[PDB]
């Protein structure tokens, strides 16, 4: 799961 | 559509031509595409302009697409989200005259070894930018006056050796921040200026203890509870926050908000 995702709690 | 998925979902159209052996845009899409995923085709050079003709198309992700060059004709005045990470770009895009709308900018995982003055030029309404995983040194002045509204920043993973002091300049909504794991040894005093930063990553550094880092020491005092480090494969509400990870160089692992500075300013005596 990507940095982005991971930051908006999408992983 | 005959080659790629089309998931209609009420309003929202979302199409994946992902892995499909493309090397070119397939001409029969959807006219009222929302989204388009593009991710592991072969796109060595991809047109922008192409993509004209799908007036609601709001996402693209091209990742993962050997992508090397991506032509910036026309305009495309609605797309909001653009990933081209995982590629093999060796300079960014210059994307301002032809992204208006753009909030979120991802190229992660590219070849990039330094960014241009003016990249970001005519993209006032980004958020988001992430630049993982690249071989960035340093950025130019005046990065992100384009982007006042900017609220995340990934540096993380480079070989950064300097910051440009005014670089968070006029970021008055920056609530993420990303520096881990680059080569960093110290920061300009008043870096941070005085908008509150919830979360920064400023692990994995080899920070210069001298006289020069009671500005960063000082930062760390006050927010010791705003700086965290990076977990792979969790949400970040799962990470710890951990004001010491943030350490000294040549020190083993003394940490930089409890820098003494005994002495400073180094004068004879
Ligand atoms: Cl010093």
């Amino acid at each position: 799961c990507t940095e982005r995702m991971a930051l908006h709690n999408l992983c | 559509h005959p080659i790629c998925e089309v998931s209609k979902v009420a309003s929202h159209l979302e199409v994946n031509c992902d892995k499909r052996q493309l090397t070119a845009l397939p001409p029969d899409l959807p006219k009222d595409t929302t989204i388009l995923h593009l991710s592991e085709n072969l796109l060595y050079t991809f047109s922008l302009a192409t993509l004209m003709p799908y007036t609601r198309l709001t996402q693209l992700n091209l990742d993962r697409c050997e992508l090397t060059k991506l032509q910036v004709d026309g305009t495309l005045p609605v797309l909001g989200t653009l990933d081209l990470s995982h590629n093999q770009l060796q300079s960014l895009p210059l994307l301002g005259q032809t992204l208006p709308a753009l909030t979120v900018l991802d190229v992660s995982f590219n070849r990039l070894t330094s960014l241009p003055l003016g990249a970001l030029r005519g993209l006032g309404e980004l958020q988001e930018l992430y630049l993982k995983g690249n071989e960035l040194k340093t950025l130019p002045p005046g990065l992100l006056t384009p982007t006042p509204k900017l609220e995340k920043l990934s540096l993380a993973n480079n070989q950064l050796t300097e910051l440009p002091a005014g670089l968070l300049n006029g970021l008055e909504n920056l609530d993420t921040l990303l520096l881990q794991e680059n080569s960093l040894y110290t920061i300009p005093k008043g870096f941070f200026g005085s908008h509150l930063l919830p979360f920064a990553f400023l692990h994995g550094n080899p920070w210069l203890c001298n006289c020069e880092i009671l500005y960063f020491r000082r930062w760390l005092q006050d927010n010791a509870e705003n700086v965290y480090v990076w977990k792979q494969g969790v949400d970040v509400k799962a990470m710890t926050s951990n004001v010491a990870s943030v350490q000294c160089d040549n020190s083993d692992k003394f940490p930089v908000y409890k820098y003494p500075g005994k002495g400073c300013p180094l004068v004879p005596r």
